[PDB]
């Protein structure tokens, strides 16, 4: 507590170059993002399409997070058990792509991404954990 | 508005 | 030190070591038991005779437990003559392979076989990852299934991944029975494998089906003979492209379904716009039924015919894609980068057999 230590927490192995917490209720914000990155930028937009009825029109239109142009992996989100969503960034003339998981709690959205060449396992796992702490933590 | 308070972190090994 | 990679098929296994360039040991996926203790593999299919024969992979997907941890066991003791804990392990899946399936590998790799670390990787994505490339589309079929299989750096995307249950088998058992229609006869077990061999060395796809018809119908040019065991010599002749044009036409087999070069085209299009071209641009042929001459040049055609007039598109069919999944995980497990994404032990003890489901993918 608060929440920028959950940040913290999310960044200290070195794997990662962005978390945000994002709650999706009511009206959506981001509690607490890493300054100067994507997710940080997330809007009330993105989040509904995260969240939302819609399933299948990400898939060939893509979304984004923060302005930044992901693609969708798997999509769980919704599915007691799994809570997320696996995605990968596009980008133009050759720059890198990073691997990004989502993970839905009660409350709150996790999001997740890598730096360059971590797999998407990695990441998803390390979403996943936390979302779990925070479902067990009533949030 | 505001964000509500974080709970506790999940203690370390 | 090695890793091990373990490619199991409907119809073959192929096993072997991480840094090689091809699997020390291919063999039948088959577990036999005395009609009335067991034995796997060629051995199984010598002493079919006095066996009951079992098959635990079906259409790529795990049906009998008991099954697949003897071949498992056989692999590692007999085939390989390693010892599982010492070694992290490579498995391979089907494309859409149920989750429970999924635990089930992890929880006998590591409770049953003590496995360092494992990992579990789809079919399709190995082949690309063969070929060189990281994005592109794979048309796998073999021996009991077809799959297409849109990958993006890596990343298979499962939803736009398409089956066919059309395959191998069902080519050589509709070659079988072509045949027969022609006058010899084809029915038993041991012609079937005589059939499988006749498919296997002179069946072709050829690129305009109703010019090749006409053209087997106006000389005997295409006519090939092939020695049967029994020492007596016979000839083929459309029956050589009429088996492989299944693929394209599974009317010919009485199903309803699209064929390989339309599915292909399916599953493009269920995906991402800005990813269409670097699938056209790269569509992988693997597997077995694959091995077919004029089977990349007929999937040119046809996706050409199907995409815009200004795609460019690209079918790589590799010399060596019979073994295209495995060479891949050989490939993929000798990588310094693969040695983060293991399961190890640890994890699994921490998390079980769902840790899978997480990693993965
Ligand atoms: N040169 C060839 N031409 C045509 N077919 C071939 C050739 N070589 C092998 N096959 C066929 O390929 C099939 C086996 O291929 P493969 O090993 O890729 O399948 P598998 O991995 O056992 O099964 P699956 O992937 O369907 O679970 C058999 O049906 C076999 O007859
Ligand atoms: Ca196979």
């Amino acid at each position: 507590a608060g929440w920028n230590a959950y940040i913290d927490n999310l960044m200290a192995d070195g794997t990662c170059q962005d978390a945000a917490i994002v709650g999706y209720k009511d009206s959506p914000s981001v509690w607490a993002a890493v300054p100067g990155k994507t997710f940080v930028n997330i809007t009330p937009a993105e989040v509904g399409v995260l969240v939302g009825k819609d399933r299948s029109s990400f898939y060939v239109n893509g979304l984004t997070l923060g302005g930044q142009k992901c693609s969708v992996i798997r999509d769980s989100l919704l599915q007691d058990g799994e809570f997320s969503m696996d995605l990968r960034t596009k980008s133009t003339g050759g720059a890198p792509t990073f691997n990004v998981t989502v993970t839905k709690t009660d409350k709150t959205l996790v999001l997740l991404m890598g730096k360059e060449g971590v797999h998407g396992g990695l990441i998803n796992k390390k979403c996943y954990e936390m979302a779990s702490h925070l479902r067990r933590s009533q949030y | 508005g505001g964000p509500p308070p974080a709970p506790p972190l999940p203690a370390a090994q | 030190v090695q890793a091990l990679v373990i490619d199991n098929g409907s119809g073959m296994c192929k096993a072997g070591f991480a840094g090689d360039d091809a699997p020390r040991a291919v063999f039948p996926s088959i577990v036999g038991r005395p009609r009335h203790d067991s034995y796997v593999g060629d051995e199984a299919q010598s002493k079919r005779g006095i066996l009951t024969l079992k098959y635990p992979i079906e259409h790529g997907i795990v049906t009998n437990w008991d099954d697949m941890e003897k071949i498992w066991h056989h692999t590692f003791y007999n085939e390989l003559r390693v010892a599982p804990e010492e070694h992290p392990v490579l498995l391979t899946e089907a494309p859409l392979n149920p989750k429970a399936n999924r635990e089930k590998m992890t929880q006998i790799m590591f409770e049953t076989f003590n496995t360092p670390a494992m990992y579990v990787a789809i079919q399709a994505v190995l082949s690309l990852y063969a070929s060189g490339r990281t994005t592109g589309i794979v048309m796998d079929s073999g021996d009991g299934v077809s799959h297409t299989v849109p990958i993006y750096e890596g990343y298979a995307l499962p939803h736009a991944i398409l089956r066919l249950d059309l395959a191998g088998r069902d080519l050589t058992d509709y070659m079988m029975k072509i045949l027969t229609e022609r006058g010899y006869s084809f029915t038993t077990t041991a012609e079937r494998e005589i059939v499988r061999d006749i498919k296997e060395k002179l069946a072709y796809v050829a690129l305009d089906f109703e010019a090749e018809m006409q053209t087997a119908a106006s000389s005997s040019a295409l006519e090939k003979s092939y020695e049967l065991p029994d020492g007596q010599v016979i000839t083929i002749g459309n029956e050589r492209f009429r088996c492989p044009e299944a693929l394209f036409q599974p009317s010919f087999l009485g199903m309803e379904s699209a064929g390989i070069h339309e599915t292909t085209y399916n599953s493009i299009m269920k995906c991402d716009v800005d990813i269409r071209k670097d699938l056209y641009g790269n569509v992988v042929l693997s597997g077995g039924t694959t091995m077919f001459p004029g089977i990349a040049d007929r999937m040119n055609k046809e996706l050409t015919a199907l995409a815009p007039s200004t795609m460019k598109i690209k079918i790589i069919a590799p010399p060596e894609r019979k073994y295209s999944v495995w060479i891949g995980g050989s490939i993929l497990a000798s990588l310094s980068t693969f040695q983060q994404m293991w399961i190890s032990k640890e994890e699994y003890d921490e998390s079980g057999p769902s840790i899978v489901h997480r990693k993965c993918f």
